[PDB]
């Protein structure tokens, strides 16, 4: 952190990436059913 | 006496400080340097240092308002 | 061009010819005039052969086709003048490669 | 006193900006770099961010002024 | 598209090149994925002169492999 | 310093709050096309290569 | 005008309490003494209560100075309130708005108080940078055309005035600073110096006879040419090289 005119060092923090929610949208693993358009199964348990 | 004058000019600008990059040297003690603001100008510099071992690569510290380098 | 004593140019045909728009006319016409304040001057027409130290050999329709233009240009300046300084250099392998015009 | 304060800001020019990341933990974060030569682009912005319109990011601890749940990433 | 964005950074590869490599002590190196639409001049020698491409394997080179993964 | 003094194309300095040209510095050039190679010395020469 | 006095021992005091300040506004109380309206002497001074936000008008805390002052006072050292400092750091030696209003409430209690300013972050150049303040208070500001002058002074108060910031040396403090280096410990450190020199000359010598061998076949070659910058530090080099081996001669 750094100020607006005097250019100092008012603090130090760890290094990590800001966290996204801005590119992280969020859809709920059960806001369905897997016996909905199930039927479509075979598939399912191949990439499981 | 002559000592004493060459104490004050070390001081005169002191940190901060900006950054800007030297192009080259257009003639003793002028310059044209260009600022990594990208605004070049053609400046002064004081008697201090070495001017033919200064790098034309090397970035340079110049001040702000009055844009020597330091 | 060393031993002539004067500049070896080379440019390079298709290097003339832009997407942006305009710039590629401008550009074939524009390299005379400045020729002719470096006079005496070489004009390789670049790629349409080369050793190999610059890409493509042969080429026709735009290293002919720029290089043809230079021979009109040429053309003009013979009956408006009558000693030349300007050379151009043509290299190729292929006898295929040249026009009905050229 | 802190009525009047507020309203001067107000009147135009003014700068309307962008909160890109509501989280009120973590402070600090990077915009702008120096130069010389070679040429990949970066940017960052944490804590809360407002992005201002000439290109700026700013660090503000939150007020109660307007609430920060109400506002949104 | 476009081929001046790209060219004040093409300029300086030349220039590095040049500036160095009479004390050499560093290595550069390139890798492509679409070596069609180099530069004539970033081949011009006294700036590249070793192009390795990749080959099919030979039957031992196959083998050698297999033996190593089972 | 006087007109007939300049030649096109010098990089020049001119003042920020005066707007006068205050020196003249040395001469520059332009590549507008997107390779400029140009040699007036060559790479070759009569026993460049034989035959 | 007016010519505060500040103390010997009492410039060193404002300038590290004000440092640790960095880059925050610190303000204290100054103590000394008025003759007339001509002379102020500071002999002392005290810090209040910090701030992270800034000083304020409000930001003085009775029972502090109070308590503060029976203590000094008992130490047999009492004295009044002379003015006040605060800090800009950095901020224009110029006072602000926020600073005048402070700087009448003071003004209000007393009869004339004086604003000492120190920028500590420019101190670092390393000689001083003080400043004092007061008002506009005419008597001697009114010492383009002469009717104008004298009601133009008058009309307007509160404007900005600097003076004269200045010092009185005192004998005893003096001398007690030339003893602080020396070219008790500094007997032995001095017999210690002589002899630890001696049995690193083996090594010295080595890098001293390295250094010259390089240097010869330089000067040579830029013998040709013109001069530049690396012959002559070449040149410088050498001679202090040889400075250096005289001391080691010495001290047997």
């Amino acid at each position: 952190a750094l100020d607006m005119t005097t250019l100092t060092i008012m603090r130090y923090l760890p290094r990590e990436v800001d966290p996204l929610v801005y590119n992280m949208s969020h859809e709920d693993p059960g806001n369905v059913s897997y016996s909905e358009i199930g039927g479509l199964s075979e598939q399912i348990r191949e990439l499981r | 006496e002559f000592l004493h004058a060459q104490e004050e000019v070390k001081r005169i600008q002191s940190i901060p400080l900006v950054i800007g990059q030297f192009l080259e040297a257009v003639d003793q003690n002028t310059a044209i340097v260009g600022s990594t603001t990208g605004s070049n100008y053609y400046v002064r510099i004081l008697s201090t240092i070495d001017r033919e071992l200064l790098k034309p690569n090397a970035s340079v510290a110049l001040h702000k308002h009055s844009n020597a380098l330091v | 061009a060393h031993h002539t004593d004067c500049t070896f140019i080379r440019v390079s045909g298709s290097e003339l010819v832009q997407k942006f728009i305009g710039e590629g006319a401008r550009m074939v016409r524009e390299l005379f005039v400045m020729a002719r304040e470096h006079a005496p001057s070489i004009i390789f027409m670049d790629e349409i052969d080369s050793i190999g130290s610059s890409r493509l050999e042969g080429g026709s329709g735009g290293d002919s086709e720029v290089q043809r233009t230079m021979l009109e240009l040429l053309n003009q300046l013979d009956g408006f003048e009558a000693t030349k300084n300007i050379k151009v250099i043509m290299a190729t392998n292929r006898i295929d490669i040249l026009d009905s015009a050229l | 006193e802190n009525s009047e304060k507020i309203k001067v800001n107000k009147t135009l020019p003014y700068l309307v900006s962008n909160v890109i990341e509501l989280l009120d933990v973590d402070p600090n974060d990077q915009e702008e770099d120096g130069a010389n030569i070679d040429l990949d682009s970066q940017r960052k912005g944490k804590c809360a961010v407002i992005k201002t319109s000439t290109r700026q990011t700013y660090f503000l601890p939150v007020i109660g002024l307007v609430d920060a749940e109400k506002l949104k990433p | 598209g476009a081929d001046r964005e790209v060219q004040r950074i093409l300029l300086e590869l030349l220039n590095q090149m040049d500036g160095f490599d009479q004390n050499v002590n560093v290595k550069v190196i390139m890798a492509t994925n679409r070596a069609d639409t180099l530069d004539p001049a970033l081949l011009r020698p006294g700036r590249l002169d070793r192009k390795i491409e990749f080959p099919l394997p030979d039957r031992r080179q196959k083998r050698l492999i297999f033996s190593t993964i089972t | 310093i006087d007109i007939n003094d300049v030649t096109p194309n010098c990089r020049v300095a001119l003042r920020n709050d005066s707007y006068t040209l205050h020196k003249i510095l040395p001469n520059k050039v332009d590549p507008l096309v997107s390779l400029m190679m140009v040699e007036k010395v060559p790479d070759s020469t009569y026993e460049m290569i034989g035959g | 005008a007016e010519q505060v006095y500040i103390s010997s021992l009492a410039l060193l005091k404002m300038l590290k309490h004000g440092r640790a300040g960095v880059p925050m506004e610190v303000m204290g109380l100054m103590l000394g003494e008025f003759v007339d309206d001509y002379t102020v002497r500071v002999i002392d001074v005290f810090a209040m209560p910090q701030s992270g936000t800034g000083v304020s008008v409000e930001a003085v805390d009775p029972v502090f100075q109070a308590k503060m002052l029976d203590m000094l006072k008992q130490t047999g050292r009492p004295e009044m309130v002379v003015g006040w400092y605060h800090s800009h750091p950095g901020f224009g030696c110029w006072l602000s708005g926020v600073d005048i209003n402070t700087q009448q409430s003071f003004e209000a209690l007393s009869e004339r108080a004086v604003a000492v300013v120190v920028d500590p972050i420019q101190s670092v150049k390393g000689k001083v940078v003080i400043d004092a303040f007061r008002l506009i208070n005419a008597n001697m500001m009114v010492l383009l055309n002469k009717p104008s002058i004298q009601a133009l002074i008058h009309g307007l108060n509160r404007h900005y005035y600097s003076i004269t910031i200045n010092y009185r040396k005192n004998e005893l403090e003096q001398k007690m600073l030339l003893n602080l280096h020396k070219k008790y410990s500094e007997h032995c450190k001095h017999n210690e110096s002589v002899v630890k020199e001696m049995l690193e000359l083996a090594k010295n010598y080595n890098k001293a006879v390295e250094e010259e061998d390089k240097m010869t076949p330089e000067q040579l070659a830029i013998k040709n040419v013109g001069k530049q910058d690396p012959k002559r530090h070449l040149e410088e080099h050498v001679d202090v090289l040889m400075t250096s081996n005289i001391v080691q001669c010495l001290a047997a």
